[PDB]
Formats: structure tokens, C-alpha cells, sequence
């Protein structure tokens, strides 16, 4: 009911040799560069507003504990972007970054398109240590800017902190992207059409995310396509600890599920992208 | 309305604080039933009791645990002596030596308003009695003696009693940080 | 920050006493009917695909869990609603509703539109007890069924247990009404234009109906109304035991608090509504 | 205040070597090949009905007409895009395709997506003349197809006759692409953000269209760019006989109008697609 | 015609133990934190267009290459603040300003009110060094929100990084401040009626706060006091290297001039600060 | 809509306590001890041109009347400033001014700023009364001058009888003002920045100060803070006797009227000054 | 980016035969006339107050060395006036200003409005020579002076040398003009509103220049004109040798750069005249 590693080996290379996969990657994929994620903010916003960290993360939702933040005072999103620059993308994060065997192996590859929902310049700044050359997309004025010709485009699905009315953190910002308008809203519902994806150090927590797949299948059963072509272009979930619903819920949107090695998790994703090669 | 509420199952707890600081308007009773985790330290327990407490009512809550720290089992129980009144009832008083049975009486209080935990932490030296005597109050009240007294919180009454224990002292500290 | 019942009182007379005043029930309304709450109905479908109940709650959230259930088997959610109905809609339910104070107080009124979220004839059943006649809209075919002429309307809005088609419960569901499109959605948004709510033993969980709420600001703050124009017409959410995070989040979208008394729910909730009259 | 040939050339040249222009053919890019336009379909149509051609033009729009025609009978449109196949993708439309200078001169450039709004396979039929190949995008089954690595990939915007269920034809089928929703639209849409456009043998007549373009400065305006950034990328607007009131609504949208010589429609064509090269 | 360290030292513990002595800190204050000055900025703007830094100073002065860096490209200047933030207050500047004995004197003293015109958390991170509590007001939002009551007060008068809408860099911003209707214009006018100012590291090249100057003695001279009467209050500007222009054209406007031992910059102004308690 | 003297008095003790309430004092705070107000000004002004009373006042504004007289022979106006020595600073108003109830209540309070609008030494005449010292500040002399270190500064608004060079009484003196240069005028626009006011005794007659309350609203709309947190610092004010157009344009610029009991005038006013302490 | 001669010469004759260009002239104009510039007035201070002049040029700007000239002694700057009398209205200055031809080629235009930054008659003695008159306004008393009906008014900017009191040349002169409320400065900002300017031999150094300009797209920004709309009206700068940074800046307000031919200054500034007419 789960892929290994092995198994999906051979049906990663095939979606790569024919340039349709496309990484997406989430917020454990900044985790070995001792980042926080989604919990270890919230445990940095309760200090701020005077909250004890356990009782402040049980009065609601990721996505409301942090709009609860930003009414809190005037300017105070401002200075949360400005704290998370110089943490999120310091000089020692960029040292361990280096030395990081994922984000080597990810620059190996010769990717086309790469998605990320976390605020950081680590999977572009990924590409420059390799040699390569990025190109970060994340508002409108980036789409309509100009890049080289081949040259593979980082899309900030969420926002980038060098811009900080691109990110979306609070429940109103993820509400105001429920009408897929966004510039990384439309690309994505593009790319969605025609590539297989492979999700790593992403958990499917963000309602918007998993719209978008949702509204995928409601072009995918319109079609009226059979059993067999309708189950064929698949994207894949990597995964240490997926529980026991979730990869049910995926399977309708034709989302399967890589287990990887929980005891060390920075190599079981290291040897899933040098097997791509 | 009440803007404060005190939580407890034990209905003999209950009644003590409703001698005191029963005619406080600003107060409210509730009944919910937590589960405590496994620790001797006091501070440790009654901080881990409001946060789970809180869960349950989403009200301003003020919890309440206590300890009978001894001499003799070097510390045991601690905050481990719900369990121990179970087992030993009467015979706490035969597996502790004669000699040195002296204790403490440990009581807490933690109210949580749903953004900070303050605990307030009360103490009674005493010594466990040889044999249990007198009929009034609850759990291990037959047992203890309070220094310089000859008498068990048991054979006290509730008047007296309130003037050795630990919740004596925690009432004014209570009121006096709540505004009851 | 937060109102009483003695404060809110004239408020809510001045809205009903215009004809503006419109209730949203929750279900928390339906509790003194001994009927299950969204938690109870998520430890009956842990019960019947093998999971202890609390190890089921901890994989999902509520609408992911009865997404998971409902992909069990064939005909699997068909035999849910028949079971809720045996049970929601019995006759020892019917039993406690007339004598239950909240609800003798709810029909007391002369409404003119009631909403629920509830699947039970809970509400439309309480006026057909004080001898009031009600009209329950679910679908498409009873708005453009016959009524009466001067009827409450009973807005199912997530659906009725005679119409299995119109409940809403799993998770493909409540994206299906992310749209705003189904004929509860469209005639919510257009008497929110206009009217004050009153939510009753409802919390916001929904993230449908925060959704719809969200959305009328964006129509709010585009008008570029003033300071007192734009906080004029306000709705009144009744709760018991509203958080700390929760009450700061809705004096965006104009909802203000009504702080009832948690030592008795059932009676607290019938002063309020035998103060509006 | 419009553009000729020999000044809209480098301006052509620069996006082309960047590969950021992208064709956008019309009805009239058939036209030497001896098909309909919009016009004689509706003689056609009026002839079956009974109408003279002339009195059944002033009954409705184009969108209006063809809805009336497929009502008209059961089974009444798919006879008609049987008839089109006939007629569009004859031999006889073959033999003219080859030696037509336009369809010469646009499969000599090198393209890499190519829109069409007409339902013919002259434009990736141009492709395979040059010994290129192409890729026909039309409906959800063809992007999730297989597709070779580096292929100019023709998206038929409005159709295909090979799949009669992608034609949109009727007043209905443009109601249906308002939500832009269908993967054409989806396509369109995410390639107008990053890439100008030559519109060639097309008028803007299409509400659908015109409400792409529409809405992609919604997404300008709002992003409150400067005077000389919103205006840096423009999209390109080739017609011989454009009038005076539509060169003037378009430069809202960025799109800039090449006037052509009328006198020889097809040798003013073929002269722009061999500027670019 | 200049005054020396001890001639100095007197006439600044007179007006420091009234409480009307009040430092100016420019960007000379954060050199021994090997942060840029006004030049090394520019040399970093040249190095982003493409410019030799030789080249691109010869092309207008500080304000206006500034101005042309922030519209070469849209959210350029977005990106220079986030680039600025963590270079300035990097975590090795910050281990720099514990060590620094100018910044260890500036908080040893007990001031009330200290302005600087420089984009670093180190003068209000130079008095939490020290154990005392500071206040950095910048925006409209700071001056009316809470304070302490006996607090340090830092009036950041050119933005804060944390606060980007306040860093006035470019020519535009400097020409919106010669209204001198901003929030820190109209409090130091206010200040400058009764107090007497420290310049320290700071150069008056900025013509916003030369024009402040300029019209306090057109509110001395019309005040038609005396010779003895008007040149009684004082402002002292410490500098090692002033030229023999700018001291006189100080002299109007009541500003005296300290010199300081240009041998070792940091050590002759910690004299100064020292000198004051 | 408005305060009563029980709700406004726990809003004043916070602002009090945190040092962030400035009194502003106007001529019906020198009331009870029997000098003129504004009207009684021009009854005499009209006994000494000839004028009836009546007929006087009906010629124009109080600005205006005051214009007419200035220019009526030279030297009318040091006449006047002399007359008002006479009559404002006599010995039977200082009698009445220590046994007068809310003088002795403002002095018993440990201010820090005092502003008033009136042209008398009663209000820091009342602080020597209670043993405490003042420090009046009036022209540009006195900001400049020496103070002793905490003295609670009394800002003569519109000028002083023993400077009366400072004194604005005409048309053409309030005109002067309109520029906001004047060094009463620089201090007020910088406590309004940072603090809350009590408008005692005074009347929103004078187009000067509803002018700078006016332009704190153009710097708190321009820094587009939220409804909440702009409406946060208020500002008050204290009238027995406020219209119904009035309070509602205060509103506006966060002005918040107290209703004290219009049957005695000085008691209603010493209870609120009593209750602050 | 640039326009060049011919293609400005028709943009140049709509706006003259329209009367609605204005000519500005600097003092590069007066420069064939054997005149000093902003550099050969510094040589010469320097000579007078013992400087080499390459050593006064480093200790500060144009405005803040001529301010340091003033004050060196007493009546030093009205010397300086007679001594510019002498040289700039000499009769060998008159002798080559008749056969100049820039100077013939600016009075063979009928002009109405004329605006100079020079301190010389050659403008309005250009117009002399050619028989017609000219009308030199300056001061306030040349405003409210008697002109003759429709003549060249000749608006002296920065002064004129028979009116001393006049001339704005040192730093406190331009901060005088800061305020924009001398009689050149309020005429210059009403003729901008509704007129093109023509910019012939200055350079923007001036920031008393460079404000008014800033202040007329505050008002064009706050009308909220559309991308077409906002840009119809330019102004026109002709400059032989302008930078890099400095047409980029003037684009903002709305300032259309004329390149000139740098081989000879007096015979392309000429042309430019003569294809007015
Ligand atoms: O001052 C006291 N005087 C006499 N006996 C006491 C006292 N304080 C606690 N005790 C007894 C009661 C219970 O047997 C055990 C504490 O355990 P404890 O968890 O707090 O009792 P509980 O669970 O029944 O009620 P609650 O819900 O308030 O925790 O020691
Ligand atoms: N940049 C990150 O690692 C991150 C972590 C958590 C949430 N968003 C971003
Ligand atoms: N009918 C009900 O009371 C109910 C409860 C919980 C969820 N849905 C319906
Ligand atoms: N295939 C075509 O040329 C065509 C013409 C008119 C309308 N639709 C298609
Ligand atoms: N804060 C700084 O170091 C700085 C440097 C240069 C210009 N402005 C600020
Ligand atoms: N000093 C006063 O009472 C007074 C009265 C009227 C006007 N100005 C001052
Ligand atoms: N009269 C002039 O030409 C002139 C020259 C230099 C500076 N100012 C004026
Ligand atoms: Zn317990």
C-alpha cells in the first residue's frame, strides 16, 4: 500500500529522463540547517505576546495562532520578517548548507522547475553552490521580470523574505489564496496539468494546497477517462511518518507514498534524490 | 458571573474552600477530572495539572495538589500521595520508623488564565502520628500532626484546622492576587 | 473586550424589533438532546473500522477523519446516515425537546430565517411544537418548492438526514462548498449583507463558514467606509468558553462575544433568547 | 500611436531570442486557405435552418446563433463539426497549406508553444511540413499525456475536431470557459505571466478573451508598480483593419498594434514571421 | 576658534546633569562595528546595476544613486533593506558592540533621549548591553504605543530595518522630509527649543537636517535677542577631521566644534563620553 | 455616545499613572475667579470704541472684534495688556484662588506639562500655592533659559501679560499662528504625538488648535493602521455644556467627551480632578 | 531613451503655437558670452579669501563655499555684486551678445514668459537687440509694477544685479527658498502647472529647483490620473553631456532629455531654437 525506496527508483528516473517531475518542498526539507518549523515559530510568537508556549498552542490553528500575532500591535508582521531574515538566512546556515548532503543532491540534478512553501534562500542559494544558476519567482513583477533562457525557476509558493508582502503566514493571507488568483497560484494549476510532482520534507497541512489537488480531480472525473487512464500520471509523497489516514486521502488525487527510513532522516531523502540520477 | 473557577473532584476539598473564600461573588466551582503525570517534585505536578485542566474547561481555571513529603522515605511520596492513602491507609503509620517521623505537608495552588501558569506553594512541618486518631476531615488527616501541636488535623475542626494547614495561608494569597 | 448578557440585550432587541436579527445554531444547541457532538460521531466511526478512539483522533482533523471513513467501503456513508437519523431523530429525542428550555424559548420568537449546521429536525421540530409552522430549505428543489406565505425559514446549511445528498461531512465536501456556490452558500452570503446573526452553540471550526465572513470584509474595507460607518452593523456570537486567540480574531469580520455562564449552558442560553423578546 | 513593421521587428526579435514570445493564430490565419471565418459558418447554418443568410445574422451575436443551431435538433452539432472535418481538413485545404508563404514562414522559427483558437490542423500541420513536430494540447487527457522532451507543444484554445467534446462553439460553451477553469485556460493563463504574445489573424471578439486580459491587470494594478515598470512588457496586436475605438482599449491591457499592409493580406503577414527570424 | 577635549569636558557635565544634553549619533558611531558608511554603500549599489564603484560615484551624489538603485528594477529596494538587515545586525556585530568601549561609555550614562540617523539595532542594543531598557520610536505607531515611564527614548530618525516604510534612503525620501511634518521631524524641532545636542560620527551632509538648523535661527534672530542673550545655548559637534569651511558655517547656527585625536578614532571619542560623567 | 464622570475616571488613572496625560486649560477654568471670558472681553472692548454691546458683537468674530480694536488709534493694544494685568493678575483673584476647589485639585496632582490658552498666572500660581514650583514657557527665550531638573512646565499657549509681545488676541495674530512655527506651537505637535490630553474649561473655538488636531489625523490615516489600533490613544474632554454637532466632530480626531453636571460648574470639575488621583 | 534633435523639433513646435512653452535658461546660455560659471565664481572667491582654488573646492559645495565667502567679513557679498556688475554686464559682454546666435535665435521666437537662473541682462537684452521689449521681473515690486499690455515677461529666479537684495547665492539664500514663498517662486509653480519647459543651458544642481518639480508629482500622483493620462504633459531638458543617473531621475517628473551634439555647444543649442519657429 506504500512504495520503498527501491520500487519508486524506477518510476522516478522515467519521469525525470522525460523532464515532467517537478520537486516541491516543505519546511523539513530546512530542517538539518536547524531552522524552525511550523511549531518552533509558534513557540517564538507566544514569547513575544507573553504566552507560555503550551497554553498559547492550544487556542487555535497554525494559521490563527499566527493572525492572532500580527493584530496583536502595529508593524508587528514587519518585525517578524525582519527577525526570521536574520535567523532563517544567516551566515551560519548558509555554512551548513554546504556541507549538507539533500541540498547536494538536489543541485545534481538538472531540475527545470522546483517549488518550495518555506521563506528561505536555500534551495535557490542550493543551486548557486553547485555552480548552477536560479531564478526565484514569487510575485507578479518576477514572472513579468527578465531571466536567462535555461535556467531553472525556484517558484516561492509561499513568499520570499527579501519581499515581504509575498508571504503568506496568517489565516487572512491563506484565506485571500483561496481564490487562486496568485501569480504562484496559476502557475502551479499549470504545472499540475502536465508534470508528475514529488513532494519531500512537506507535510499536506495547508488547506490551500490541498484544494488545488482537490480541483484537479474534479477536471480528472469530468473527463470521463477509464479506470486505467485516469490512475496513470501519479505524484509521489516522501514521507518518514505518514499516519494511517493520510495516505488514503491521497490516493484519491493520485498521490502515492515513498516511505523513507525514520532513523536518520537527512539520508533516507539524500539516497531518494541520488536515485533519481 | 464568576471570572475565576476552581476545579476539583474531591468534594471535601471543596467544602474547605467554600469556608473561606465561598462568599466571594468573583469565584465558580467546577467538578472536571484530570489525570496527573508521574513526578514527586510538587512545582512539577501542579503545573502539569492546570495546563491540563485548562484543556478541559477553557475557563480560567485554579487547580489544586498536594504533597506529604517524609523524612523517613526520603521524600515519599511527594506529589505521589493519592496513590499511597489507596494502599497503606493505616499502616503508613507501621512502615515508618520510630524516631524519625518527621514530615512535611506540602499544598499548591496554580491558576491558569489560559496564557500563564502562577503557582502558589504553602508548607506545614509536622510529624506522622503512631497511630491514627480522630474522625473529622478526609484523607490522611488521621496521621499528622503539625509542629508544636499534640493533635491530628482529624481531631481538629475545620477553624483549627485551617489555622496550621497549608490552604490557611493560601486563601489571603489567593485573594489577594485575584482580587476575589 | 467581551459582553455580557445584560449588556447585549438591548442590542439584540433593537435588531429583532427591526426584523434584522437571523440565529445560527450549532451543536452544541442540540447537546441537552443527548445527541452526539462533532467529537462522539468521530468515537462511533473509530469503533467501526477498528481504532481505539483516541488513537483515531490524533491522525486527522475532523474533516479528514470522516473522509477516511467514508472511502472504507462502498456504501459506507449511506449507512452512516441511516444510522444518525435512528438515533438524532428518534422519539426519545423528540421527547426531551419539548421539554427543553432553549428550545421553548427559541420557537417563543417570531423569526422570519433560522440557520443550522445540525443534521437533526431539532429546530424546524421545536416550532411545530409551539404551534408554529416552518419551512426547511436544503437543496435546490425546496427553494424553488412551494411554501407558505409568511413561514420561518429553516436553512439546513449543511444539510438534512432526508436528503443524503445534501450533507456535508466529509472533507471532498467541504471543499465542494469552498466554491460558495450551493444554494445554503449563496442565500447565506446575500442575508448577510443586510442582517445581524446570532450564533448559538456553534463554534467557528468551519472553515467554510469563516470563509464567508472573510469575504464580506473584503467587500467592507473595498468601500472605504469610515471608522464608525464600517463597525455599525455587527453579529453576536454567544459562547460559554470562548479561548483567548478566538475572540480577538472574529472583531475583524464584526462579530462581537457574548460571554454566557458555563456553570449551566442549557439555562444560560434561554435567558438570552427570553431577553430578546 | 501604432506600430509599423520595420519598428515592431527588433521589438519582436528581443522576446524571440529569449524565448518569450508565443503566437497567438486566429481565424483569419486560415484564410488563403479557402476556409470560413466566423461569417460564412453562419451562411452555412442559416442554410440548414431554413434561414436566408442575411436575415438570421440580425437575430444574434455569433455566440447566439450557434446555440440556436444545436437546439434546434437532436444530434444537430455533432453533424456539424463532422461537416467542418470534411471541409477544413480536406486534401484540397492540405495541398494549399504547403505552398502558403504564412504557414512557411511561421514553422521556419523555432517556437515552443503555439495557441490557436480555430479548429484545423493546419497550424501543427505547418509544423510537420518543415519536418518538425508538434504536440496538439486540447483536452486533460492530452497534458497528461506522453509527450516527447523538447516539442512545440500547439494548445488548441477552443478545440480540436478529432475530440467534438473540446469544441466551444455555442453561447453555452462560452459560459462555460467564464470560470476559467478549463486547461487551456489554465495553460493561457499561467503563460500571459511571464511571456508576450503575438496575436496573429486574430480580432479581439471572444468575451472570454478579452476577460483573460482583463483580469491579468488586476493582478498589475494591484501590484502598484511604477509607470515605467507596469508598462515594460507588452503583448503584440498584428491586423490590417483594426478601427479607431479597439487599438485604444487594448493599450489598458499592454497589447501594442502592428498595422499590416491591406492591400496583399498574406505576403503582410509572411514579411512579420520572416522579421522575427 | 575650536575647543579641545578638556576645554569641552565642562560645558558638557553642565548641561548633562540639567538633563538637557542630548546625543546625535551618525554612521561614524557604527565604523568599529565594520559596518559600511554612506561610500561602501554605494560601492555595494554599483556592484548590483553593473557599475564600476569608481564610475557610478561620478554620476550624482548619495541621494540621487540611491534614487536611481531603487528604480532600476521593481522591488529593488525591498531587497537592499532585507541585504542590509543582515549585515548590520548580524550576530558578529552584535559580538562586536559588547567589546566596543564607545558604545560601553555611550550607556554608562543615563540619558533620556538619543537620535541617530543610522539603520542598526546598536545604539538601543548598546543600553540592553548594559542592562538598562530602551525605547526605539521611528514610525507614528511607535510614539503613541506603550512605553515604560522613566525609559531611554531612541528616536530613530532616518527608519529602522525592522520597520521598511520608514528608511528614508533614496532622493525622494529625503525630499518628503523637507516638509519637516514626519513624526521624528516634529520631535526633534521640539527638542531643539530646550536642549543642547552631541554630534557624534555624524557629518551634516544631509540637507534635511542642515535646514532644521537653519530655521531655529530664524527663530532666534526674530526673537531679536541680544548678542550675550542669543549666543547662550550651544550644540557641540565632535569630529576628528572637519574641514575650514564647515566649522564656520556652524558657528551661525550656535554648534561649536570639538576636535577630536584623529590618531585613533574610537578611542577619543570613548574620552568624550567618559568625560561627561 | 458619551463619557460620564465614573467611566472616564478609570481611563484617566491609567494614563495618568504611566505619565502619558497632559491638562489644556482654557478661560473657563479662570472662571470662578471672576474674570472674563471671551464675551466679557468685547464688552468692554466696545465701551472703550463707542460701541454698544450688542451692536459690537454683531459685526463679526471674536478674532475679528479684536483686529477692529487693535487698529483703532496706536498704541490700543499695550493699553489693553495693561488694563488686563490690572484686572486678571489683581490681589482679589489671588485671594480666590487658593480657597478656589479646582485649583487646589489640579496642583495636588503631580503633573509634568500643563498647557493652557489663557492670559493669567492662576495655573501656575496654583502649583506655587501648594508648595510645589513651576516653569512658564511662553516665547522662544523661555524654552531656551534655565529650568531646574523635574519642574512641571506650564505652556502658555497664546501668551503671557508680562511678555506681551506674545499675546494672541487679533485676527492677524491667530493668522501668524496658521504656519505652526511658533515655539508653543512646535511643543504642542510633539506631546500630541506621544500623549493624551484633558481638555478642561476650554471650548473648539479657536481654528489654530482644531487645526492641529486636524493634521495628526493626516499622519494617522497616512500610516494606514488598522480600526483597532488607531482608535487606541484618545484624547478628552470635559464640558458641561457640549451641543449635539460638536462632540461628533471630535470623534473624528479621537476626542472623547466627558459630561460633567452642568448645575454647579466648579464642583463638577473638581470631583474629576480628584478622582485622577 | 533619449530624443534627439529632429525628433523633438515637432514636439517643440505643438507646444509653442499652442503658447504653452516656456523657456528656462541656466548659466550655460551665458557661457559663449565669455561669462563665469558655477566654477569660475568659486576661482575667483578663492583668490579673494587666500585659497588655491583646487583646495577651496574640496571643503564643500557650490551653496556652502559662497556662504563661507559672506561671512568672512563684512560687506563682503555686496563687493562681490559690484564686482559681477562689472563683468557679466560688461559692454565687450554686450558687444559679443548681438552676435550670438543662440541668443538671436531665442528673440527671433515670440515668447511670452521667460525664466532665467543668471545674473546678467542678456536675456531680456537679447530681446532688446531684436526690437522687441522685455519686462524684468524680480522682486515684489516688479510684480505689482506697471508693464506694458502684451510683452516678454522676463522672470529673474535667482535675482538680478541691480536689486541686490535679490540674488540667492549662498547656502542660506537657497534655505530662504526652501519655503517656495517668494514672488518667483510662487509664479514659477502656477506656470508649471499648466505649461511645458524647455531647459537650455542648466544643469538640475539646484535643489531648490529639483523640489518644485518633486512637489508638482505629489500633486499628479494624488489625482489618481490613469498610466495615459499622467504622462501627456512633459517637460523637455537640453543638455549636451548629461549622465547616466540623471535622465532616470528627471523621467519620474515627467522630463523628456534632448540630446544635443557635444562637438560644438553654441551651434546645436541653435538649431534647436531655430526649429521652433
Ligand atoms: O489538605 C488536605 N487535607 C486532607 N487530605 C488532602 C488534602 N489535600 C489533599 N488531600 C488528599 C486528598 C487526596 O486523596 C490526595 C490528593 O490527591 P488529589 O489528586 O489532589 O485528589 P482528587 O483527584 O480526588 O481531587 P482533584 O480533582 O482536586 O485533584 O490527598
Ligand atoms: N524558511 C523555513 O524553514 C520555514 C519554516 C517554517 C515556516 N516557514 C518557513
Ligand atoms: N444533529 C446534530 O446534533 C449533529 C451533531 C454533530 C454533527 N452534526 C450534527
Ligand atoms: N478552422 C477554422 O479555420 C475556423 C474558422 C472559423 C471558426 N472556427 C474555426
Ligand atoms: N546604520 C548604518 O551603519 C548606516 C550606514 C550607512 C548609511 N546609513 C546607515
Ligand atoms: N486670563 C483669562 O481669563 C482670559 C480670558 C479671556 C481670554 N483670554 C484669557
Ligand atoms: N550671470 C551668470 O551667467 C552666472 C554665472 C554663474 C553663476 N550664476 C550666474
Ligand atoms: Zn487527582
Amino acid at each position: 500500500t506504500t512504495l520503498t525506496l527501491s520500487e519508486a527508483a524506477p518510476l522516478l528516473k522515467k519521469e525525470f529522463r522525460e523532464g515532467r517531475l517537478i520537486p516541491f518542498l516543505g519546511a523539513g526539507f530546512s530542517k538539518p540547517l536547524k531552522l524552525p518549523d511550523g511549531s518552533q515559530l509558534i513557540a517564538s510568537l507566544a514569547k513575544t505576546l507573553g504566552f507560555e508556549p503550551e497554553l498559547f498552542d492550544m487556542h487555535g490553528r497554525f494559521e490563527q495562532l499566527a493572525e492572532f500575532f500580527a493584530i496583536s500591535a502595529p508593524n508587528r508582521l514587519q518585525r517578524l520578517v525582519y527577525e526570521m531574515s536574520l535567523s532563517f538566512d544567516s551566515a551560519e546556515a548558509e555554512a551548513l548548507r554546504e556541507k549538507s548532503p539533500m541540498h547536494r543532491a538536489l543541485a545534481a540534478l538538472d531540475w527545470r522547475t522546483i517549488y518550495t512553501t518555506n521563506y528561505d534562500k536555500h534551495v535557490e542559494g542550493a543551486l548557486r553552490d553547485a555552480g548552477k544558476q536560479a531564478a526565484v519567482l514569487a510575485s507578479f513583477a518576477d514572472f513579468q521580470g527578465p531571466r536567462a533562457r535555461d535556467v531553472c525557476e525556484v517558484i516561492k509558493f509561499h513568499g520570499t523574505l527579501d519581499q515581504p508582502d509575498t508571504i503568506v503566514l496568517t489565516e487572512s493571507s491563506y484565506f485571500q489564496r483561496m481564490a487562486l488568483d496568485a501569480p504562484p497560484d496559476q502557475r502551479l494549476r499549470a504545472d499540475l496539468l502536465a508534470n508528475s510532482f514529488l513532494f519531500i520534507g512537506y507535510s499536506f497541512s495547508d488547506t490551500n494546497i490541498r484544494y488545488i489537488w482537490y480541483r484537479m480531480n474534479q477536471l480528472r472525473e469530468q473527463s470521463q477517462l477509464g479506470v486505467k487512464h485516469s490512475q496513470a500520471r501519479r505524484c509521489f509523497f516522501a514521507t518518514h511518518g505518514a499516519g494511517l489516514v493520510q495516505p488514503d486521502i491521497l490516493q484519491q488525487w493520485n498521490i502515492d507514498v515513498i516511505q523513507l527510513d525514520p532513523t536518520d532522516k537527512s539520508a533516507s531523502v539524500a539516497r531518494l534524490l541520488e536515485s533519481i540520477a | 458571573a464568576p471570572t475565576w473557577f476552581y476545579n476539583t473532584t474531591n468534594s471535601e476539598k471543596l467544602r474547605e474552600l467554600q469556608h473561606v473564600l465561598g462568599g466571594s461573588a468573583k469565584l465558580g466551582y467546577l467538578t472536571a477530572k484530570v489525570t496527573e503525570i508521574l513526578d514527586v517534585d510538587l512545582e512539577t505536578v501542579i503545573r502539569a495539572k492546570a495546563i491540563a485542566a485548562y484543556r478541559a474547561v477553557r475557563v480560567p481555571v485554579i487547580v489544586e495538589h498536594g504533597a506529604l513529603c517524609i523524612d523517613a522515605l526520603n521524600g515519599l511520596p511527594g506529589a505521589l500521595v493519592k496513590p499511597f492513602w489507596e494502599s497503606l491507609d493505616t499502616r503508613l503509620c507501621e512502615v515508618i520508623p520510630a524516631g524519625q517521623r518527621t514530615a512535611r505537608a506540602r499544598g499548591a495552588l496554580c491558576y491558569c488564565d489560559g496564557r500563564e501558569r502562577h503557582v502558589l506553594i504553602e508548607e506545614t512541618e509536622g510529624e506522622i502520628a503512631p497511630s491514627a486518631r480522630g474522625t473529622g476531615g478526609f484523607h490522611w488527616d488521621p496521621i499528622f500532626i503539625p509542629k508544636g501541636q499534640t493533635r491530628t488535623f482529624a481531631e481538629m475542626s475545620l477553624d483549627e484546622k485551617l489555622s496550621f494547614s497549608p490552604l490557611g495561608r493560601l486563601h489571603t494569597r489567593l485573594r489577594t492576587e485575584l482580587g476575589l
